[PDB]
DNA sequence: GTATTGACTTAAAGTCTAACCTATAGGATACTTACCAGGGACACGGCG
RNA sequence: AGCGAG
DNA sequence: CGCCGTGTCCCTCTCGCTGGCCTATAGGTTAGACTTTAAGTCAATAC
């Protein structure tokens, strides 16, 4: 039984802490972190129109 | 000294003075310029002394060139306050001035949060004393030892070491990809839930206030400054309505008693 | 030594300077129109490597002509200071304050500028004041770009100080880590497991 | 580092007034050891799964 | 809101000096070594001649 | 989270643009002929000198002009010399220097 | 499915919901935009079956 | 790429960005001029028949 | 203000006059906050 | 319940005095120069 | 720094 | 005026997790209590 249990992997967020110099909330399950929406994902969205 | 005296004397005679003869005036200006020339020559000569002295303050606090320039300022001050009639070598006197200038600059322009000098000296003292008691006791001296060796209350040792906590950098890669900056939560941002909570609180408070009689609403409003953010006492509301202070006080008491009734409390609890 | 001998002897007939202010004077005494016209004539009539260097120079000498931009913006007399909350000083848990790594470069610039002011006010030999001016130039350079010239200005731990240009360049810069890609609310993550009944 | 501080102070040491205990400063050595065993990359957090 | 430091002496923007090609050098036709010498107080330069 | 703060705080208070305290724009003039408006509140004396955006202090542009005084130049090398030497020896040294230069020129 | 985590984003506005429902719906994207060959066709276990 | 060179040259040239591509619109956080963001689909007028 | 009144974005050299026109003051002292009261 | 007066006590200033920080100066044996990548593109100095 | 998916 | 060699600059994937010295002077600041004043409070009363 490997130590990659889903209980430590699940995470969700609707609102929480926001970074200091910029907004775009803190990342990480340790904080209440939002999931990074990078440039590749944004290109995929642009391709979808 | 001769150049300085010539400059001062001509400054004196620049106002209600005498038209000095061309030859004498020309010679005297040569003397003043020679005085400044001698000052520059001396400073250029002892720049090496300044560098050699500042060598021993390197590696801690600030950069090396800043130390050299502060030492140069100190040496200029020493040359300003140097006496030869006392018959002593220039280096002996200028060393103390350069040391003082460098140490003062270290005290001032070395820490992002400036601790004034006297505090700086007492903390540097604390550090040295704990270093020596570390040399002797071996284990880091506990606050008691420092307080004893420093003739201040131990709580003062605490605060002297609290003021001297150097900041850190929020641009440190915490790994050894992530800077410490983007791990720190802005604790003064609109949390977006208390904001809507406050909006609905104001809405429901306004409604429940509209329930009670109009005069009652007015008195409580202008008592806590809800209408425009300015709270006032009984006297002001009495003045504006042209009634003695006591009536406003009485109606306020009645208003509080009414609003405290369980009827108009379950519509306002869960907001406190 | 040669310069000083010249100045004391044929001091008039020529003005010489040293440092950024000298470049300031050069740009001041520089008519862009005549230089551009001469360069255009040289590129049109001449040929070879001389024409190549002439042509590259006309990609910067034309830019300051086509637009009504002065070539003076290169030389600074005032350095803008970024708003404080873009370089925050935060009381982290435990009281330990956290600087922004830009207050250090700004502090260095201001220290050296004030020291230059005091050195000029007192009256100092040209050696010390010129050294101070060179240090001020280096401080502004380090503020705008660390490590571009000489060893980078290092902070505690023997690491370079994050300058004012490092915020913009790279995969971890501002243009690419905080503008085209952002962290978003209303998002989650989890391990996926096949569902064939869906 | 301790050697360098010893040499530097030796010039300002009054002859016959000095003993190795008052001539040796151990702080650089302990500081180096402590900064190695913590924050050195080859001194890794023990992996006990 | 921004501030500004009033430099006691002028300085040159590094982006227009060190960034190859040296735009200051191309504008003034000064070799990059010469520009670096002048700007960092390593060699004098003549700005006017009657 | 490390949970830092910028010190200061927030204050949600419904922004009002309607009932606002009365203001009296006061003009100041720096040394380099640069005017600068400053919206001071009426219920306070308008100061006679303001550190304007220019970075240098400017006096009020109306009348008044109190024109105070301050300490003369913090110190000076001549003043420091006079705290360790007197006039007679300085004059004697000046005479020695003058005679030396005169001998240099004409002997 | 050997630990392949994935992220879930929630469209909020009417336009976002409409785009997610119409443009990006998984049952609307069968053919690969590259070559047009189907990408949702059965594979592995289903092909064997 | 090459942010410093690009900005140096753009500053020297007084280049004005018309904000017409997809990356610029994404950067400034306004609708990209593609797909549903173009001027013919965005301002569709909708009303009951 | 609004992303509709964002037609262009010009970049150019900022002369010293522009730099001191942006500024609301001049940082003259190399200080950040008080050591004890922790205030600007 | 809603119109008042006459005491009766109370916190908030408003101010004077005292100590504890703060900006600053000074210190006279003599000491005088610190310290492991590649891969591509472009530009500068030598040589023919 | 170790570590996971591709 | 070409060809060559050397120096310098920019680039090198996405997402995610865990945790590691001393002295002397002068001047400004605050804290602490005293005195005053606007402020909150109670008791009896008349309509
Ligand atoms: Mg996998």
């Amino acid at each position: 039984k490997l130590h990659h249990l889903v209980d430590d992997k699940i995470h969700a967020r609707s609102t929480g802490p926001y970074s200091m110099i910029t907004q775009q909330p803190l990342g990480g399950k340790a904080q209440f972190g939002g999931q990074r929406f990078g440039e590749m994902e944004c290109w995929a969205m642009q391709a979808y129109g | 000294e001769a150049g300085l005296y010539a400059t001062q004397l001509m400054t004196e005679l620049s106002e209600r003075g005498e038209k000095l003869p061309a030859a004498q005036r020309r010679d005297m200006m040569w003397i003043c310029r020679d005085g400044d020339r001698a000052k520059n020559h001396l400073l250029e000569a002892n720049l090496r002394l300044v560098v050699s002295l500042a060598k021993r303050y390197t590696g801690r606090g600030m950069a090396f060139l800043d130390l050299i320039q502060e030492g140069n300022l100190g040496l200029i001050r020493a040359v300003e306050k140097f006496d030869y009639t006392k018959g002593y070598k220039f280096s002996t006197y200028a060393t103390w001035w350069i040391r003082q200038a460098i140490t003062r600059a270290m005290a001032d322009q070395a820490r992002t949060i400036r601790i004034p000098v006297h505090m700086v000296e007492v903390i540097n003292k604390l550090g040295r004393i704990q270093r020596e008691l570390l040399q002797d006791l071996g284990r880091e001296p506990t606050p008691e030892e420092l307080a004893k060796e420093m003739d201040i209350t131990p709580e003062k040792v605490l605060e002297i070491q609290q003021y001297a906590r150097e900041p850190i950098s929020l641009d440190q890669t915490i790994g050894d990809d992530s800077q410490l900056g983007d791990f720190i939560e802005d604790s003064e941002a609109v949390v977006a839930v208390d904001a809507v909570s406050f909006t609905l609180l104001q809405d429901q408070l306004q409604s429940v206030l509209d329930t009670l009689s109009e005069r009652e609403a007015g008195v409580v409003r202008l008592r806590f400054g809800l209408t425009d953010g300015q709270p006032r006492t009984l006297d002001e509301i009495g003045q504006v309505y042209g009634v003695t202070r006591e009536r406003i006080r009485q109606i306020e008491s009645k208003t509080m008693s009414k609003l405290r009734h369980p009827s108009r409390s379950q519509v306002l609890r869960d907001y406190l | 030594n040669l310069y000083r001998e010249l100045v004391d002897r044929y001091g008039e007939y020529f003005t010489g300077a040293m440092g950024a202010e000298s470049i300031q004077k050069l740009i001041e005494n520089f008519d862009i129109d005549a230089e551009a016209e001469s360069l255009r004539d040289v590129i049109r009539n001449g040929k070879g490597q001389k024409k190549l260097r002439a042509l590259k120079r006309l990609k910067v000498v034309a830019a300051f002509q086509q637009s009504g931009n002065s070539p003076m913006g290169m030389v600074l007399d005032a350095v803008p200071v970024i708003p404080p909350e873009l370089r925050p000083m935060v009381q982290l848990d435990g009281g330990r304050f956290a600087t922004s790594d830009l207050n250090d470069l700004y502090r260095r610039v201001i220290n050296r500028n004030n020291r230059l002011k005091r050195l000029i006010d007192l009256g100092a030999p040209e050696i010390i004041v010129n050294n101070e001016k060179r240090m001020l130039q280096e401080s502004v350079d380090a503020l705008f770009d660390n490590g571009r010239r000489g060893r980078p200005v290092t902070g505690p731990g023997n690491r370079p100080l994050k300058s004012l240009s490092d915020l913009l360049k790279g995969k971890q810069g501002r243009f690419r880590q905080n503008l085209l890609g952002k962290r978003v609310d209303y998002s989650g993550r989890s391990v996926i497991v096949v569902g064939p009944q869906l | 580092r301790m050697e360098r501080v010893v040499r530097e102070r030796m010039t300002t040491q009054d002859v016959e007034a000095i003993t190795p205990q008052t001539l040796i400063n151990i702080r650089p050595v302990v500081a180096a050891i402590k900064e190695f065993f913590g924050t050195s990359q080859l001194s890794q957090f023990m992996d006990q799964n | 809101r921004m501030g500004h430091i009033e430099l006691a002496a002028p300085v040159t923007h590094i982006w227009y000096f060190k960034g190859v090609p040296s735009r200051l050098g191309y504008l003034l036709d000064l070799a990059p070594k010469d520009l670096e010498k002048i700007i960092y107080f390593a060699a004098y330069v003549i700005t006017s001649v009657d | 989270v490390l949970r830092g703060s910028r010190l200061g705080a927030v204050s949600y208070e419904t922004d009002r643009n309607h009932d606002l305290a009365p203001r009296q724009i006061a003009r100041y003039r720096t040394d380099n002929g640069e005017e600068f408006e400053v919206p001071f509140a009426d219920d306070a004396e308008i100061p006679g000198t303001w550190l304007c955006r220019n970075g240098m202090e400017g006096t009020l542009i109306e009348g008044d002009l109190p024109e105070p005084k301050k300490v003369k130049p913090p110190r000076t090398h001549w003043d420091m010399l006079l705290e360790r030497r007197s006039i007679e020896e300085l004059e004697e040294l000046l005479k020695e220097r003058l005679e030396l230069i005169r001998s240099r020129r004409r002997g | 499915f050997d630990g392949d985590q994935m992220a879930v984003h929630l469209p909020l506005s009417a336009e976002a919901q409409a785009e997610a429902r119409i443009l990006m719906l998984s049952s609307n994207n069968i053919l690969s935009p590259a070559s047009g060959r189907p990408l949702a066709m059965p594979r592995l276990d289903m092909v064997t079956g | 790429q090459e942010t410093t060179r690009v900005l140096t040259d753009a500053a020297i040239n007084c280049r004005s960005d018309k904000l017409n591509g997809l990356k610029e619109n994404v950067i400034i956080g306004k609708l990209i001029p593609a797909g549903t963001g173009i001027n013919r689909y965005r301002n569709i007028a909708v009303q009951p028949t | 203000l609004d992303v509709n009144f964002f037609d262009e974005l010009r970049i150019g050299l900022a002369t010293a006059e522009d730099i001191r026109q942006w500024s609301y003051g001049e940082v003259k002292k190399p200080e950040t906050i008080n050591y004890r009261t922790l205030k600007p």
